[PDB]
């Protein structure tokens, strides 16, 4: 993982360092974002394509 | 509560025994002559109601059958009858444009009006037995 | 001799005995690229999950539709369809529009003419000049 | 109807149930309407005697190798695959019951050809009379009293 | 292809099955909405509601099909309406009774109850279709349910040679609506009057099945409430099922049977005689009592119409709008049963 | 006491000074009710518009929320049963029947917290293959 200087400067605590490394990029597609949601995938009457 | 008149207590069974009954309910002061099963389309959007909601109507000006008519002075006593409705959703009208204009003046002002209306369904209209009362 | 006719059936009155929400389906079309779908994307993540749980009798289908404005298309029991373009609307405006499709019926809009609609004959029958006290000119 | 049968119905009703539409050109009431309700009552009791009867059913092997849902509530409704109500409610079986209890010497009908009773509608005429007796008990005494008589005085005599 | 992956994950051996698998019903949004639309209790799983939507024309197997549920349901619907109709109008003529049973629990009204529930049909039955669609095969001619009525020995003659059937044997020999019993593929075609019947049949069997599932899972009392709410709530004008042949003669036989004095037609009012559209009001009077009244343009027609109104009043006599039903006794302890009125029968006259 | 003044007529064609008298009393539109203390200053104010208003002595002054509550018609209905709804700022309010009375609003970040039937609940109901209604009830 190559960390940017904008990140290293923003990092100030050990917890911030862990977040930058273990947090994968946020999904751009709303569909992949809905799969991670807890409510919508579980509802019986809702179907996401 | 005020006891019902003895004349209304002896003729109410004669009114409830006849085949059909109608009533004049009052929603916000406006009357609507209806019968069980009728569909009232109110000229306003009742706030805070969703389809499936049950409304109990308690302001009835007239309850009568073919030959007999029960009239309350301001309104009939709620203990005598039981009227209930159900909200069947809301409907709208086609947008209508009003053009306000004066002669020899090019400016035509437009007014767009598209109102919503709540629709009801009288699913219960029964006259109670007041022998106990 | 009485001969029974066999060409008349019973008519249903929704709301009497049982109620059936006229809205049976709701199509939610969004776009990840279109800028006009920014609010629709925020409605699907914050307000749709709970609104879809409050109406378990509606089939919600969320499908993408790039290169097109976002729309709410509600299918009704009578076979008709109502679509609403929600371009450039905020998430709370979409929830106000989805409540319009849920409370609405499949019928076409019509001007307000008469409040009551009854299919049951008059309790007091229609007037007749022959069933009263008469009239003298 | 067993002990107390005569008193359960009524003087007028008991005669009406046993009277067919072919007697006296219907000037005196007939049991046709009662026979309608009686059949509806009997059908719903023979359908319940197949659903609630404890029997070991052989499951069918689907050609496509599918597996059924196998719910305990649908196992009772899957009992109609082997025993159908009409197998129990046979015209000849129900008609034979009345002839055994002496219903042929009591009922009021006019056969078109008296000598050849069989070809004059004895089966159809006997079934309409046995349904009426059950259609009149229900209306006059309630379903609970009728449901006890269909399970004991009809179904228990037809296996 | 790679650009268009399948929307629904399914095995390769899924487009060949007659109907979707039971576990497929646990991932469809149409069933979950259909189950919540009818307010069915949670006792009925989704794997059971799916079976109600699979007609016996799409699946020959006794299980996975509507054959058994639709039977148990037809018996309940028919029984509950039969007892309610006899308690409400105890004097209905038998032919009219058959027409009124068919007007509530027949293929025609049951087709509208299914269309009021938002039930969309599948084009062609297959394992790929989602279980939330009513799936049947309308090109299969021989699909039918099992009925209690028997086949008539003279069935062929009745149709071909116009033999007489009768209305007293229909109760035993015929079905519950009086009708007689036993009365590759190319999709380049149009609808048929025979297919429309299969479409009506499939919808009716489904609505009957839903009642069969409610009875199996929720019990008897639940089924009666469902029938009372969705079927018996429909409105019908029974006065419009009447067709009279020589009503004046029939009315005379009525008064003679009940010992009422002979009926006499009297001209209550009239106007416009010797005009294009006169009005005559004649009232049929048995002694001093007035049985019925009718108004027509012709003097004879007014006398006929007045006789019909008197006969309709005799047959359409109702003790009450919401009468007690004999089925109310077998449930939890209720008030003792009171004998209901039993009419002799409709008058037979010349 | 107080003066209960109600503008019965208009002043569309009256002099401009008459509009200054109706502006000091507070009568903007027609049939508008105002309450002013009984005093010579107001009494001479009404002698200038006495052809347009209706005066009445009242014991106490009426508030803004009480002048409107005397022309308010009775609703004529009462909500006795409500169906499940989603309130944007509160949560998912369950069904309530006021005939047996319970507005319980469950909010959360999971479907289970909302109080609705989820897919897992439909799998638990589908595996209960032993549940059966009593023979007497069947
Ligand atoms: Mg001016």
């Amino acid at each position: 993982h190559i960390l940017s200087d904008g990140k290293l400067t923003s990092i100030q605590t050990v917890a911030n360092f862990m977040d930058a490394l273990v947090t994968p990029p946020k999904p751009k597609k709303l569909a992949e974002q809905i799969e991670q949601s807890s409510i919508l995938p579980e509802l019986p009457n809702v179907k996401v394509y | 509560q005020p006891p019902i008149s003895q004349q209304v207590k002896e003729l109410l069974p004669v009114l409830a025994a006849q085949p059909g009954h109608y009533t004049t309910i009052h929603i916000h002061g406006k009357p609507y002559l209806v019968t069980e099963g009728d569909t009232v389309k109110l000229p306003f959007k009742m706030p805070g109601v969703a389809p499936g909601d049950v409304l109990r109507l308690n302001r009835a000006s007239v309850i009568g059958s073919r030959d007999l008519t029960l009239q309350g002075a301001p309104y009939v006593d709620e203990r005598l009858f039981e009227c209930r409705a159900i909200v069947m959703g809301t409907e709208s009208e086609p947008m209508r444009v009003m053009i306000k204009k004066k002669r020899r003046c090019r400016k035509k002002k437009h007014v767009f009006s598209k109102h919503k209306y709540t629709v009801l369904r009288i699913n219960q209209l029964k006259i109670n037995d007041v022998s106990s009362l | 001799t009485v001969k029974a006719l066999t060409q008349i059936s019973s008519a249903g009155r929704n709301g009497v005995g049982a109620f059936v929400l006229q809205c049976k389906k709701l199509d939610i079309h969004y776009s990840d690229w279109a800028g006009s779908s920014r609010g629709m994307n925020g409605f699907i993540k914050s307000l749709l999950p709970k609104f879809a749980a409050a109406n378990p009798q509606i089939e919600f289908v969320v499908s993408p539709r790039p290169a097109k404005h976002p729309i709410l298309m509600g299918h009704y029991i009578n076979g008709r369809t109502k679509a609403i373009c929600v371009r450039n609307m905020e998430p709370l405006e979409i929830l106000k529009k989805a409540e319009l499709l849920r409370d609405a019926s499949g019928e076409k809009p019509q001007k307000f003419k008469k409040p009551v609609t009854s299919t049951n004959p008059s309790v007091r029958g229609v007037w007749s000049p022959y069933h009263g006290q008469g009239m003298a000119v | 109807l067993g002990q107390g049968g005569s008193r359960m119905l009524s003087e007028e009703t008991k005669w009406l149930a046993v009277t067919h539409k072919s007697f006296d050109y219907g000037r005196r009431g007939y049991n046709t309407r009662l026979a309608f309700l009686g059949r509806q009552i009997i059908a719903l009791e023979t359908t319940r005697s197949i659903l609630t009867s404890p029997v070991l059913n052989e499951p069918i092997v689907d050609k496509y190798g599918r597996t059924p849902y196998n719910h305990a509530a649908l196992a009772n409704i899957d009992k109609l695959i082997y025993t159908q109500p009409l197998d129990i409610m046979d015209k000849t079986k129900i008609a034979r019951m009345g002839i055994d209890f002496g219903l042929l010497t009591v009922m009021r009908w006019k056969p078109r050809m008296p000598e050849d009773l069989e070809s004059s509608g004895v089966v159809v005429v006997l079934n309409s009379t046995l349904f009426a007796i059950i259609g009149a008990i229900s209306l006059e005494k309630g379903a609970a009293v009728a449901q006890r008589i269909v399970r004991e005085k009809i179904l228990k005599r037809l296996g | 292809n790679d650009r268009f992956p399948p929307l629904e994950p399914l095995p390769p051996a899924a487009e060949s099955l007659p109907s979707p698998l039971p576990e497929r019903a646990l991932t469809s949004a149409k069933l979950a909405a259909l189950h919540a639309r009818l307010n069915l209790s949670p006792k009925i799983p989704l794997q059971t509601l799916a079976r109600t939507l699979v007609d016996a024309s799409a699946d020959e197997n006794p299980q996975f099909n509507n054959a058994n549920l639709a039977f148990v349901g037809q018996t309940l619907i028919n029984y509950h309406i039969a007892e309610w109709l006899l308690c409400k109008y105890p004097r209905l003529p038998q032919g009219i009774l058959f027409s009124a049973m068919k007007a509530y629990a027949g293929p025609k009204p049951l087709l509208q109850i299914a269309r009021s529930w938002g039930v969309d049909t599948a084009a062609v039955p297959g394992g790929e279709v989602d279980p939330g669609l009513l799936q049947f095969d309308a090109l299969k001619p021989g699909v039918a349910i099992t009925n209690f009525g028997y086949k008539r020995t003279e069935l062929a003659y009745l149709e071909k040679f116009k033999w007489r059937r009768g209305m007293a044997s229909r109760v035993v020999l015929d079905d519950d609506f009086g009708d007689v019993v036993r009365s590759d593929v190319s999709y380049d075609r149009y609808g048929n009057p025979d297919t429309r019947a299969a479409a009506e049949r499939a919808h009716a069997y489904f609505v009957r099945a839903v009642v069969g599932a409610i009875y199996a899972h929720c019990g008897r009392e639940a089924a009666k409430a469902f029938v009372k709410a969705h079927i018996m709530s429909r409105t019908l004008d029974i006065a419009k099922l009447f067709e009279f042949k020589y009503p004046t003669r029939e009315l005379a036989a009525l008064c003679a049977r009940e010992d009422f004095e002979p009926p006499v037609a009297r001209l209550l009012s009239e106007t416009g005689r010797q005009s294009r559209t006169p009005v005559f009001v004649v009232g049929i009077y048995s002694g001093s009592d007035k049985l019925g009244e009718g108004a027509a343009s012709s003097l004879d027609h007014a006398r006929f119409k007045a006789a019909m109104n008197a006969l309709k009043a005799w047959y359409l006599y109702s003790p009450g709008e919401n009468p007690r039903v004999p089925s109310d006794m077998l449930e939890e302890g209720a008030k003792p049963w009171t004998p209901a009125y039993i009419d002799m029968g409709e008058v037979i006259s010349r | 006491s107080f003066f209960r003044i109600t503008l019965h007529r208009s002043a569309i064609g009256l002099p401009k000074r008459t509009h200054g008298v109706l502006a000091a009393l507070g009568l903007r539109r027609r049939n508008q009710t105002v309450f002013h203390p009984v005093e010579p200053q107001f009494a001479g104010m009404l002698m200038k518009v006495k052809e347009l208003v209706r005066v009445e002595e009242v014991p106490h002054r009426l508030t803004k929320r009480e002048l409107k509550d005397e022309r308010k018609p009775d609703a004529g209905f009462v909500v006795e049963k409500q169906v499940r709804r989603f309130i944007p700022g509160v949560g998912v309010q369950d069904e309530v029947d006021f005939s047996k009375v319970g507005a319980v609003v469950r909010d959360g970040k999971r479907a289970g917290d909302l109080g609705v039937r989820t897919r897992s609940d439909w799998e638990v109901i589908g595996k209960m293959k032993s549940v059966l209604p009593k023979v007497k009830a069947l």
